[PDB]
C-alpha cells in the first residue's frame, strides 16, 4: 500500500492542504471539540493561538510521505508542541531508540526507501517502554 | 510506438529509483532520442508529435527534478555527457533545462482525450514550478489549460479545483476576468463535490467572478445547495465597500429563492427538537464559560447566546411558537418553571462569571426521572404523521 502510494504527483498532498487550510477550525473549533467532552485538555494555552502555520503541517506531511524515518518526524512533532517541556528529554530519548533494543536507531534519517520505511515503522509500533507507558483510556495491555 | 513506450517504461523506470541513478537512467533514453525518432515524420501526423512533444518536455523536467536534493557532485563521470548536458555554474545550466522544458511542453498545448495529456502536464509542470515560487505568466497559464481540460469530461481536473481558489486570491492581478470568461460556460454540475467551498466563498471578498454558476446550480438542483447554505449564512458577516453593497444583495436574493417551499427549515426543528437538552445545558454553561471568563466586553454576544438558550428549553410555550412542541418538553419546562423563572429574569446581564453549582444539582437531578428516549416517535410529533400530501417539491434525503 504504501509503496503504491509514494510514488505519485502529489494529489493527496495539494488536497489535504486546502483541507487543512479551511477557515472552519483554525484552533477555534478544536477547542470547542476538546472543550466538550472529557480528556485533560481544559487551560493553559497560550501558544495554541500560533504554531498552527499549515506550512508546517503539509511541510511534515510531505516529508513524511517523501521519504523520512518516523523517529525524526514524531520528534519534531513532539518538540513544536512541547518546547519548554517540564518533563521532556525522557520523552525524546524513551521515544528516539537505543541503538541495541530497536532497529530505528541504526538507521539513516532520511533519504530511506520503502521496506526499510515500514520496517522501521513496525519497529516504532511496538515497544515494551513506549506500550508500557501511555494513557489508561487508551488500554495498552491489550 | 515503441520509442513512446520505451520512455514511458523510463519514466515509471525512474519513478522507483534512487537518487543518482536517475539521471543515468534517463540519459540513456535522452540519447536514444539523439537517434532518429526525430527523423521528418511526426509532422504527418500532429498527435503522435504532440505526445513527443510531452514525453521530451517531461524528461527534461525529470532531468531538471533529479538534482533538487543533490548541487552538483551527482555530474560527477561525464565527460561526453557533460558535453550534451552543457550543448542546450550550477544555475545557468538548471534554468535552462526548466526553460527547455516549458518550450518543449508549451509546442504540445500549441499544438477525444488526445488533449487532456497536454493540457494537464503544464498545468501540473506550472503548478509545481510556483509551489518552488511561494517556498511570469504562470496563473496566466495555469487556469486557461485547465479550465480548457474540465470543460471536457474529467476527473484530474475536478480535483484541480481549490489550487484554483487558492491561486485567484493569492493573484487577483493576474487575469482575474480570464477564469470569468472562461467559467461562463461550463457544465455546472461539476462542482457539487465541491460546492461547500463555493458557499462559504461568497460572505469573503471577490464573490462576483463566480455568481453565474452558484445560481445555475440553484436553479437547476435546488436541493444540493441547501445544507452548507444555513451554516454559511448562520454566521456571515458583511462590509461597506461599493462592490461589497450588492453582495447582500445577491445572498439575500439567493436566501429569498432557496426555501421556496418553506418546508425544509420545518423538518431541520423536527429533526432538532428530538435531541437531549441536558446536552445543550452544559454546552450553554461551557460555552459562556468560555467567552465570559475572560472579559465580558462581548457585544450582544451573551444576550445571542441566550436567545438559543431561550428559544431551546426557555417558557414552555416559546417553542409551541417557534415550532411544534414535544411531548417531553411538556415535562420538560413544566418541571423547569422555577428553573427558568429566576433563568430567564436573571440570567440575562446578570455578568457573574463564576457560579454554576446550583445550576450543577439542578442538571444532575433533571438526568433521574426522564426517559429522554422516548421510546415512541411522539416524542416528538411532527414526524409521526407525515402522510405526504401534495405538490410542494419534496425533500429527497
Amino acid at each position: 500500500a504504501l509503496r503504491a502510494f509514494r510514488s505519485d504527483p502529489g494529489l493527496l498532498t495539494n488536497t489535504m492542504d486546502v483541507f487543512v487550510k479551511e477557515p472552519s477550525f483554525d484552533w477555534k473549533n478544536f477547542e470547542q471539540k476538546m472543550l466538550k467532552k472529557g480528556g485533560s485538555w481544559i487551560q493553559e494555552i497560550n501558544v495554541a493561538e500560533k504554531n498552527w502555520y499549515p506550512r508546517q503541517k503539509i511541510c511534515y506531511a510531505k516529508r513524511k510521505l517523501a521519504g523520512a524515518n518516523p523517529a525524526v518526524i514524531t520528534c519534531d512533532e513532539l518538540l513544536l508542541g512541547h518546547e519548554k517541556a517540564p518533563a521532556f528529554r525522557d520523552y525524546v530519548a524513551v521515544a528516539r531508540g537505543s541503538k541495541d533494543h530497536n532497529i530505528r536507531a541504526q538507521e539513516p534519517e532520511s533519504g530511506l526507501s520503502e521496506e526499510t520505511q515500514v520496517k522501521c515503522l513496525m519497529d516504532q509500533a511496538t515497544d515494551p517502554n513506549i506500550l508500557g507507558r501511555t494513557w489508561e483510556g487508551w488500554e495498552p495491555w491489550m | 510506438s515503441w520509442v513512446q513506450s520505451y520512455c514511458r517504461l523510463s519514466h515509471c523506470r525512474s519513478r522507483s529509483q534512487g537518487c543518482s541513478e536517475q539521471v543515468l537512467t534517463v540519459l540513456k533514453t535522452v540519447s536514444l532520442l539523439d537517434e532518429n525518432n526525430v527523423s521528418s515524420y511526426l509532422s504527418k501526423n500532429i498527435l503522435a508529435f504532440r505526445d513527443q512533444n510531452i514525453l521530451l518536455g517531461t524528461t527534461y523536467r525529470i532531468i531538471a527534478n533529479a538534482l533538487s536534493s543533490e548541487p552538483a557532485c551527482l555530474a560527477e563521470i561525464e565527460e561526453d555527457k557533460a558535453r550534451r548536458i552543457l550543448e542546450l555554474d550550477s544555475e545557468k545550466v538548471i534554468a535552462g533545462l526548466y526553460q527547455r522544458a516549458f518550450q518543449h511542453l508549451s509546442e504540445a498545448v500549441q499544438a477525444a482525450a488526445g488533449v487532456i495529456d497536454a493540457y494537464m502536464t503544464l498545468a501540473d509542470f506550472c503548478d509545481q514550478q510556483l509551489r518552488k515560487e511561494e517556498e511570469q505568466a504562470y496563473p496566466a497559464l495555469v487556469v486557461e489549460k485547465m479550465l480548457k481540460a474540465l470543460k471536457l469530461n474529467s476527473n484530474e481536473a475536478r480535483l484541480k479545483f481549490p489550487r484554483l481558489l487558492q491561486i485567484i486570491e493569492r493573484y487577483p492581478e493576474e487575469t482575474l476576468s480570464l477564469m470569468t470568461k472562461e467559467i461562463s460556460s461550463v457544465p455546472c454540475w461539476q462542482f457539487i463535490s465541491w460546492i461547500s467551498h463555493m458557499v462559504a466563498l461568497l460572505d469573503k471578498d471577490q464573490a462576483v467572478a463566480v455568481q453565474h454558476s452558484v445560481e445555475e446550480i440553484t436553479d437547476n438542483y435546488p436541493q444540493a445547495i441547501v445544507y452548507p447554505f444555513i451554516i454559511s449564512s448562520e454566521s456571515y458577516s458583511f462590509k461597506d465597500t461599493s462592490t461589497g453593497h450588492k453582495n447582500k444583495e445577491f445572498v439575500a436574493r439567493i436566501k429569498s429563492k432557496l426555501d421556496q417551499g418553506g418546508v425544509i427549515q420545518d423538518f431541520i426543528n423536527a429533526l432538532d427538537q428530538l435531541s437531549n437538552p441536558e446536552l445543550l445545558f452544559k454546552d450553554w454553561s461551557n460555552d459562556v464559560r468560555a467567552e465570559l471568563a475572560k472579559t465580558p466586553v462581548n457585544k450582544k454576544n451573551i444576550e445571542k447566546m441566550y436567545e438559543r438558550m431561550y428559544a431551546a428549553l426557555g417558557d414552555p410555550k416559546a417553542p409551541g411558537l417557534g415550532a411544534f412542541r414535544r411531548k417531553f418538553i411538556q415535562t420538560f419546562g413544566k418541571e423547569f418553571d422555577k428553573h427558568f423563572g429566576k433563568g430567564g429574569s436573571k440570567l440575562l446581564r446578570m455578568k457573574l462569571s463564576d457560579f454554576n453549582d446550583i445550576t450543577n444539582m439542578l442538571l444532575l437531578k433533571m438526568n433521574k426521572d426522564s426517559k429522554p428516549p422516548g421510546n415512541l416517535k411522539e416524542c416528538s410529533p411532527w414526524m409521526s404523521d407525515f402522510k405526504v400530501e401534495f405538490l410542494r417539491n419534496e425533500l429527497e434525503i
